[PDB]
């Protein structure tokens, strides 16, 4: 017998840092599923940090804003189930970087959905809006640029 | 530099400017000069091909990549050093190491050729113990689909048109077997077939037929999503001088981090499923895993960085807090 | 008896055990030693194979005295019949941490332990005394018992092999394929009559042609306290240990890399290679690790004489046997 | 095929002391067929010196004197042919150690002899006496202790 083991909201398991020398913060360490279980639905928490680069973790829960970016930007669904609405824009953000509300109505035609169960990923393509949907509450990974919607805070999600 | 093969081993044995590369039933061995006289050392066969083709796989990137404590490469961009044992606390102490730059398609090529000739077709550098057989006796054949391997470089996301494919035609890993192969839906609306692109990743990562050998997903500029499926040890000590990223996705992994000096531990790092970590730059890193785990390197590919913490610009951990 | 162990537990079948404050246990590809630190649980892993080897040459070879390193971070140091297990201590950056930690024990314990271990974690495909071309792995769930390396008696050489109340010969053995061209031919003995059997001779190098083990010296000659202790070596020396006693080594047959270097540190202090022939003092102040391409016949040359070890660093004897 | 490489009296490699550190003197490194190979017939060289008790090459080549010790001794023959001859003394030595001199003519009973080629050892029992006798150069291994026969010239056997 295999056991693949993932974790989930409801299920998971902080590693460790065990220091010989040095110290903890350098390595900035975290747990998405700990995070995502501590943070408001869709709020953008940046848990890795590369120059200006960013990895964010959403919690999926309920409907998001509409989003929108100038760039390519991805999701993986961690946990759950999040169906990802598309709108092409009329008019997509040529110039910028990062995260952007796509305003409570933006001006396009409907694309389509996707459906990302636990493990699939996703393309979030460049000028179009883009908004989540879960039932029940999910985990998501963003990998974008950090931007206007990107919260920081370190101190409260790493290993110090 | 290629000799004709030995006549009772069966393997061929290499020069490289001034080193000379050789091989028997048991040993991966490295000559060179130094103070006057030829110097050696031994290397396991099953190490010595595993670094090596990590080594040529990975292009040889930028920074230190180790075979053991003696032998290793320098990864300087077009260039590689290759030194046996200047990295060495005692070794150069005594005057005995040895260094020496080469252009990486040579290396690169020569690398290719002895891991043509020296592993059979009863092993697989690419593989883990459990997987593949033996690397040890004279030579026996080759193993051509560790040869016949196409490398497909992403450069949006795979699945996607004019870019590197999925791996349904690839069987499924034996540890990942319990892995959903399912696909996301995709409901494209009318005249926007073909506009929405999702796939399994982890279906990706479950037939992944490699081991320790992050390969691009997701292009986001310089943002790079380069998974890898993990198992045993890795097969060198390395350290590239930028910072990653580390996500584990499943499974646990054990990583050694040390000073890339003389070694010293300064952390042993146990990543469970949902881990996030940052490998500061000034440390080379080992990792241990028991189960095959998946694990997601996060890259940055902007081509003036490995020459950017050396400047006072950057430190080597990448957040003040 | 005092051997503490866990039933066999649920996935890898594989019992775990404790020693003192260690704790030792095993998965698919590694053994792990975990004990205690700063308060804290300190760990570290090691391939099956390569632990399994270590640990079979330090039961053979009765724990001895001196130094056994199993890595850079665990091993023994055997004290008589008193054995530390350390983790981490004689390591420089690991004891500077304070994260190292040294238990003492009775070697019976330990070495009941060791053996305990040994039989769980051995399967049937793997053999620890052999060398990788000859047995199989050491990896995956628990399958069986390696009843061939558990049923190998020891019997002590008094006086020298074949002798009536003495250690057997090995005709019983069958010849290491890697020795297949080494003449079984015995000496010829003509006993006067009347001396039907107080002669004494024997092919030494068909005695270790048949040896079913790598890496374990033989008593073959006893001259008082001098021992010829020969061995078949091949791959690498699954330890790397020194005794704190000079020993001769006599290269027999093919050919043997010697990594030697100081016992503390490491500082490599010599790289030696030695060919048929080749005769050289292993002194007492070093460490030491051996690599065999082809199994070779070593003679190992022991002085038994209780006190030397302590003689060695009470001040009449040097780490090095000739000032020349 | 396998090889195994024996040395011999007319082949031969000596190894090698790649010194790091140190002195390659404190490694006494001899070869036995070139100290066998310059040295006189039954000339007891030590190569090996232990507190005491040691090793010694001779050279093969003819016939030896008649030898007894006070204790066992043994000897291998490491190449040629060497056929070793045994006397039971009448009165034999019961104190003392290392290899003597049995004298020109010894008081014993012939126990017969033993028939030494390659790879062969052989006991010498205490309180016997015995004789070496080689047509053909060869060389022997003897574990005995230091007796006034015994030749020490590290200096000219040794890498310095």
């Amino acid at each position: 017998a295999v056991n693949t083991v993932f974790a989930s909201l409801d299920n998971f398991r902080k590693g460790t840092v065990e220091i010989i020398s040095g110290e903890a913060r350098h390595y900035a360490f975290s747990n998405i599923f700990e995070v995502a279980q501590n943070s408001k639905p869709y709020e953008k928490v940046v848990v890795g940090l590369n120059l200006g680069y960013v990895v964010e973790t959403l919690r999926a829960e309920g409907q998001s804003p509409w989003f929108t970016a100038a760039h390519d930007e991805f999701a993986i669904v961690m946990d759950g189930e999040v169906r990802v609405e598309f709108l092409k824009l009329d008019a997509p953000s040529k110039h910028g970087e990062g995260t952007h509300l796509a305003g409570e109505l933006p001006v396009g035609k409907p694309m389509g959905y996707v459906l990302l169960k636990r493990g699939h990923q996703c393309l979030l393509p460049a000028g179009s809006a883009y908004r989540f949907e879960a039932s029940r509450p999910g985990v998501i990974l963003q990998q974008t640029i950090k931007g206007p919607l990107s919260v920081e805070k370190w101190a409260e999600i790493c290993l110090k | 530099q290629a000799s004709p093969p030995h006549a009772v081993t069966g393997y061929r044995s290499f020069q490289l400017g001034a080193f000379e590369l050789s091989r028997d039933e048991y040993f991966a061995r490295i000559t060179w000069p130094a103070k006057g006289e030829t110097r050696s050392h031994l290397i396991p066969a099953d190490i010595f091909l595993r670094a090596m083709m990590r080594d040529v796989a990975w292009g040889f990137f930028y920074g230190w990549v180790n075979f053991d404590h003696v032998i290793g490469t320098r990864n300087y961009y077009g260039k590689v050093d290759l030194y046996a044992g200047t990295f060495n606390g005692t070794l150069k102490a005594a005057g005995v190491n040895y260094t020496e730059n080469f252009e990486t398609p040579l290396i690169m090529a020569t690398f290719k050729a002895i891991l043509r000739d020296w592993t059979n077709a009863t092993f697989d550098p690419f593989a883990a113990p459990e997987e593949t057989g033996s690397a040890f006796g004279r030579k026996n054949g080759e193993n051509l689909e560790c040869i016949e391997r196409f490398r497909i470089a992403t450069k949006r996301m795979p699945g996607l048109q004019d870019d590197s494919p999925l791996r349904n035609d690839l069987p499924v890993n034996r540890q990942f077997a319990d892995v959903s192969q399912d696909e996301p839906e995709v409901h494209a609306a009318e005249g926007f077939e073909g506009e929405l692109h999702a796939f399994s990743l982890f279906k990706y990562l479950s037939r992944s037929d490699v081991t320790w050998n992050p390969s691009v997903t997701s292009v986001c500029k310089a943002s790079l999503f380069c998974p890898t499926t993990e198992e045993f040890i890795l097969p060198v000590f390395h350290g590239n001088d930028r910072v990653e990223w580390f996500i584990q996705m499943s499974d646990e992994i054990v990583w050694d981090v040390g000073d890339k000096d003389d070694g010293n531990p300064r952390a042993r790092i146990t990543m469970r499923a949902g881990d996030v970590c940052a490998m500061p730059a000034d440390i080379r890193h080992q990792g241990y895993s028991t189960k095959r785990s998946m694990l997601m390197v996060w890259e940055n590919a902007t081509p003036n960085l490995p020459h950017l913490y050396e400047s006072g610009e950057l430190k080597p951990y990448p957040i003040e807090f």
